[PDB]
């Protein structure tokens, strides 16, 4: 049941809210040796592995923290750059962080700005006739179910992979957003919705699914 | 126990050493001992020395310490050792097992794709397949 | 509805926001619509509520028309009261529903004070049309809280009226 | 439950437009100001008579019509009755006996080119628009002006929400 | 009632073929363009998930659906797609389109002398062994995981 | 399923052909596969004695080798009195792989080379000698039209 | 016969409304008497203050008597000063007759365009105290 | 009868390398010719081994291993045994007793520069180039050069990634 986020967009389809629920990036360390099977590769700020995603450490895994030592884009805390760092022999046999990259606030941003069109453009030209577009769309390690308004608004979720039961959850946030929108009207899609209080109401409604009931509608 | 060995092919002879188990094949009779097999398809052929069938030739010719064994495949090629002992406690058996290994090591060396069928074999691998033929069994 | 009222209110927040430019006097027109509201309701629930029969003593009428309009505004009555002996004038009327909160409430970087003020503004009128001048003011403490400063005139007067 | 009383309502309704008639000194400028902020409810009661039921969109006009008056009949907890259809069907008349915000209170004779109401009218437009959905709606009677009980025409003039929720936008 | 419509796509993102039962929806765009948007579409959906995956996506995206019809997508490490149209709800069908890589594509494709590598297949056995191993289930609907 | 290997490798000899000869197949392929199944025919159905001289028909040994090969029977068998003659066939195995409309017609002699180059036999219909050409013309059905090297 | 006034007074002492009923004849001496009782009722009001400080009672009926004008208190919740002056006394047609003064002025206190403390001008709330004096005073 | 049913393949292949060695004089011609046809080969090959062995994809040498050894243990019925890892796991090692592909094609034909695992080399590269995986194969060990196993070696160069959308 347990979700790893919630968002909604606008008609404009710009991310108006995304709550995170807490859901952590694998991470590991291992004693490196003389050169690593890891096979890093420099790509534009991130300084990742390409291959050999052993021990648990997928090749995404962007490096994280050298030898307890921060490392930013692609050098270090201390100014050391990792290539300099690595291919220097004598310093192994050293402790190497890695872990995914917890896509920045904006990077997510950028994400569900690409997705809208996926949502708005789900084969619109379809098979069926006079069709209707995405609604669930199942992945290797989560599922997305979205409701739209309807007319306008899109509600999108991220939860756990293999569950159901989650459209009438959907229903509630919808609920949650009626609520919201009581508060000012003028408070619209234009600026996305910030506000502590109904924001601390979803992680209520978070808190109540964390635990069993999600039959008992309560909220 | 001397097998002069003779692979024979449409007519003429690709491969026929002169070995044996302990060491070459003294005897002069080598060239007329393709005579042997020449007289053999001039009087002992027959109508029979060609045949379709894996060719048992439990002595087709026979002389003084030398006692010919004959085989023959679909394809006309002639395999024949010769018993050159007038008499060893070896009996037809394992001469049957011997051209069964001699049919396997021949179309081992015809497995080659560079040596063209028809030609001295020149597959020293052949041979010392044929060697280890001789060494054994005679 | 609810959420009907919530959203006029918001209305109500929002066309102060447009014609008015600051925030104190924001809260000073939602004190106006208070004044507005009280000034005819203490005069409805005179007969049909209040036991048809006048009230003047101050305590007694402060608790009862406390409890009357919350009966016939919301129908719950205010949680505490509190009457401050420090300052005689100082009295508390405490109640932990906000008014604002049909619609849940506005950003909390801008405005210090909210509907807690109309609603004083309500009290206002009732209070100072039974015969008690007063000023009010709205605390974002222990909840939604209010502070009364009654009338010198009438402090005086009640304070000779202790006694019979 | 709605948890209110009505006259809280009347009170809130009466503040506004009292408060309007100080601010501005003209009718048509208050009216079109509340006609504005009524507008801007119905962005918000529309996606809730929404998230009460997911109602159907639209297959014709008095599908609406009877969505609408379920709304009306849900937060005003007075039961409308549709009527007086078009010939074409496309436009209706709606019926309030007596609206909370329209009742307990009568007009001073100088506001007779005052709409009181017209909240409501703004309410359904604003409230459509959102839904992505193009009428016309004015009180043709009005219980303060003499007539009877409100009276409001609905003209549907056209469409902007499709079949397939991608719409055009 | 069988399936619509059912795709292929290169390592390269190329149309390889597309055959047709029962899609309705007359196509304002020529096909050609249509297969060049999806796989489009489908290789966003896959760095999608690549970066908002909570962890390792190890077959990472399987499907999308509407409440009106759906979809379902397979991935050949190869980097060859497989995409078609189905009904909402019925039995899985990402093991049908294996089977049908397994069996149908592997052995009236590759095993075609005269289909060169990378081009369109135009073999009339493909073609109507395509049509009979899809005339095998003509089921529609799909409630994949 | 080890048939994959030779399908794909036959498949791009018939994808190059340069311009020198047509077929530049030689038929060793044909010889030393012969004397291979051969190897696995240690017995065929000729007597012990060697003068009475029975001949097998090639078009048996055709399908035995099919067998060991093709896997997949020669089903129409018609014959003139003399080594002449010719093999009908409804499926052939690197045409089954080919759409069945007769549109695809050039790529037989690689295919009935295959069948030729065999070495003969003295006694004539013995069961190994091979020269032919093929006619097909439905795809499938490869029809190879044989010649014995004799008459 | 009995005289007819009845006078309306704000919070903050403004004299909103006063109705008559009386046989018309010396208009002159009928603003004398209005003026006369107006004044009276300032004087009042110093009085029925502390009187409505004494008892909340449903009304005060009566607060002077000065011998020839009676003065009869009926005070609101707002406040509002409310007094009939008459020179002959009919308590049982005032005592409700000043409910149903309170009753109609509910009525027409809750319209959002009144103000505390206005003259109210609705000549529907003129027939209501007519109808109401034809009930309770007059015959 | 049938021990193996494809040992026709060899003698094939036997033809081809007698056919081109007649045709293009230098080893180094029919090198490529073979480097080249393996890797068509290797490209029809590949897709089969994933519709059998149904593979994820290889995002690891030890897999990859793993998954052409296994394609050796089901197309050829060889067991190469992996060895001589790279330090960093690049390289490592085929291990052929008997190359399964030659039963004695020649051990002296008088030619050295002639290669005969040329055909895997192609293959391996052309099926690895269709999984992503752009990896150079080249031979360290070959026993008709005169060695007693036949070793192929393989790198990891580079991993390709699929771009333009």
């Amino acid at each position: 049941m347990i979700i790893y986020g919630v968002y909604i967009v606008s008609k404009s389809g710009g991310l108006i809210f995304n709550l995170d629920n807490n859901v952590p990036r694998i991470e590991h360390e291992k004693t490196f040796t003389y050169p690593l099977d890891l096979v890093l590769d420099y790509d534009s700020k991130k300084v990742s592995v390409s291959f050999n995603r052993k021990d648990g450490i997928n090749v995404g895994h962007v490096l994280v923290a050298v030898n307890g030592m921060p490392v930013n884009g692609v050098t270090l805390d201390d100014g050391r750059d990792v290539r300099t760092t690595l291919d220097a022999p004598e310093n192994y046999p050293i402790n190497l962080k890695f872990s995914r990259p917890k896509m920045t606030t904006n990077e997510k941003i950028f994400l569900a700005s690409m997705f809208y069109p996926l949502f708005a453009i789900a084969s619109q030209l379809s098979p069926e006739p006079k069709s209707s577009g995405i609604e669930i769309l199942e992945a290797d390690t989560f599922t997305l179910h979205c409701f739209q308004t309807l007319t306008g608004i899109k509600f999108i979720i991220i939860s756990e992979t293999g569950l159901n039961g989650i459209d009438l959850l959907l229903r509630k946030v919808y609920e949650l957003y009626s609520d919201y929108v009581l508060k000012n009207p003028f408070y619209s899609l234009e600026m996305p919705i910030r506000c502590e209080l109904f924001d601390n109401k979803l992680q209520e409604l978070l808190a109540q699914v964390e635990k069993t009931g999600i039959s008992n509608i309560d909220k | 126990m001397a097998f002069c060995i003779a692979v024979i092919g449409k007519d003429n002879a690709p491969l026929y050493l002169t070995t044996s188990d302990m060491e070459q094949e003294l005897e002069l009779q080598y060239h007329v001992n393709a005579a042997l097999d020449v007289v053999e398809e001039k009087c002992l052929i027959g109508k029979g020395a060609p045949e379709s069938k894996e060719l048992y030739l439990g002595l087709l010719y026979s002389t003084e310490n030398h006692k010919i064994y004959g085989f023959v495949t679909n394809t006309r090629v002639k395999f024949i050792v010769v018993i050159d002992s007038s008499n060893v406690a070896l009996r037809e058996n394992e001469v049957r097992a011997i051209f069964r290994n001699l049919h396997l090591l021949y179309t081992d060396a015809i497995c080659n794709p560079f040596y063209i069928p028809g030609e001295s074999l020149t597959s020293k691998k052949f041979d010392r397949a044929v060697q280890k033929l001789m060494s054994g069994t005679a | 509805s609810q959420s009907i009222v919530a959203l006029l209110f918001s209305e109500i927040v929002q066309y102060s926001q447009s014609r008015v430019f600051t925030v104190p006097e924001l809260q000073t027109r939602l004190h106006d619509l208070g004044q507005d509201v009280g000034t005819r309701i203490i005069d409805l629930y005179f007969v049909r509520e209040r036991s048809s029969k006048r009230e003047t003593k101050l305590t007694q009428m402060l608790l009862f028309v406390k409890t009357t309009v919350w009966k016939n505004l919301f129908g719950k009555e205010a949680e505490k009261l509190e009457h401050a002996n420090d300052d005689e004038r100082t009295y508390y009327i405490i109640e932990k529903e906000p008014l604002v909160n049909t619609f849940i409430s506005v950003p909390k970087d801008k405005g210090s004070l909210n509907c807690a003020n109309f609603t004083a503004g309500i009290v206002e009128a009732v209070l100072t049309n039974c015969g008690f001048p007063c000023k009010v003011t709205a605390h974002w403490h222990k909840g939604t809280t209010y502070m009364v400063k009654f009338e010198d005139f009438v402090i005086a007067r009640d304070k000779q009226m202790e006694e019979k | 439950a709605k948890k209110v009383n009505s006259e809280f309502l009347t009170l809130t309704y009466g503040a506004l437009v009292t408060q309007m008639l100080r601010d501005f000194e003209n009718a048509e400028d208050v009216n079109k100001q509340l006609e504005r902020i009524g507008y801007n409810m119905g962005m918000r009661l529309i996606e809730d008579f929404l998230a009460r039921t997911s109602a159907p969109r639209c297959l014709e006009m008095r599908e609406t019509a009877d969505r609408i008056q379920q709304a009306f009949r849900i937060y005003l907890n007075i039961q409308p009755t549709i009527s007086n259809w078009s010939p074409a069907s496309d436009e209706f008349s709606l019926v309030f006996d007596s609206n909370p915000l329209t009742e307990f209170v009568e007009l001073p004779p100088d506001l007779t080119n005052l709409r009181y109401s017209a909240i409501l009218s703004g309410c359904i437009r604003g409230a459509l628009e959102m839904v992505q959905l193009e009428v016309q709606c004015w009180f043709v009677q009005d219980q303060l002006k003499g007539d009877n009980v409100t009276e409001l025409r609905v003209k549907f003039v056209r469409r902007l929400e499709e079949v397939i929720p991608a719409g055009e936008d | 009632m069988t399936i619509f419509n059912l795709y292929i796509f290169d390592k390269f993102g190329t149309l390889l073929h597309y055959a047709e039962w029962n899609r309705t929806k007359k196509s304002g765009i020529t096909r050609e363009e249509e297969a060049k948007l999806t796989y489009g579409m489908l290789f966003s959906i896959k760095s999608f998930v690549s970066k908002i995956s909570p962890h390792d996506p190890k077959e990472g995206f399987l499907y999308y659906k509407t409440n009106r019809y759906a979809l379902h997508y397979l991935e050949t490490p190869s980097g060859l797609k497989f995409v078609l149209n189905t009904d909402t709800t019925a039995i899985n069908v990402k093991e049908l389109l294996q089977q049908l890589y397994a069996k149908v594509w592997v052995e009236f494709v590759v095993r075609d002398p005269l289909w060169t590598p990378g081009t369109v297949v135009t073999s009339e056995l493909f073609q109507s062994k395509l049509d009979e191993f899809v005339r095998q289930s003509p089921i529609f609907g799909i409630r994949n995981i | 399923s080890e048939e994959i290997l030779f399908d794909c490798l036959h498949a791009e000899i018939v994808n190059y052909c340069l311009d020198s000869n047509k077929e530049h197949d030689l038929a060793t392929l044909e010889y030393i596969g012969f004397t291979t199944g051969y190897r696995l025919i240690e017995r065929l159905t000729r007597e012990v004695s060697r003068f009475k001289d029975e001949l097998e028909t090639m078009k048996f040994i055709c399908t035995d080798f099919w067998m060991l090969i093709y896997k997949k029977q020669v089903d129409n068998l018609r014959t003139n009195n003399h080594g002449m003659y010719v093999v009908q066939d409804k499926a052939f195995r690197f045409l089954t792989r080919i759409s069945p409309g007769t549109k695809q017609l050039e790529h037989a002699p690689k295919f009935v080379a295959f069948t030729c180059g065999l070495v003969r036999g003295a006694l004539s219909n013995l069961g190994i000698n091979s020269t032919v050409t093929a006619e097909v013309q439905s795809i499938p059905a490869c029809k190879f039209h044989i010649e014995v090297n004799r008459n | 016969m009995s005289t007819y006034y009845f006078v309306i007074v704000g919070q903050n002492d403004n004299p909103i409304y006063e109705k008559e009923f009386s046989t018309v004849n010396k208009e002159l001496r009928k603003e004398d008497h209005r003026h006369l009782t107006q004044f009276i009722a300032h004087a009042a009001l110093d009085l029925v203050d502390e009187h409505k400080w004494k008892t909340a009672n449903m009304q005060l009926k009566s607060i002077d008597r000065f011998n020839q004008w009676f003065v009869s208190a009926f005070i609101t919740a707002s406040q509002i000063r409310f007094i009939i002056v008459h020179d002959n006394k009919n308590d049982e047609g005032i005592k409700n007759f000043f409910n149903e003064m309170y009753d109609t002025y509910i009525k027409n206190s809750m319209n959002a365009f009144y103000r505390i403390n206005t003259p109210i001008k609705s000549p529907m709330f003129e027939k209501k105290s007519e109808i109401f004096g034809r009930k309770y005073l007059l015959s």
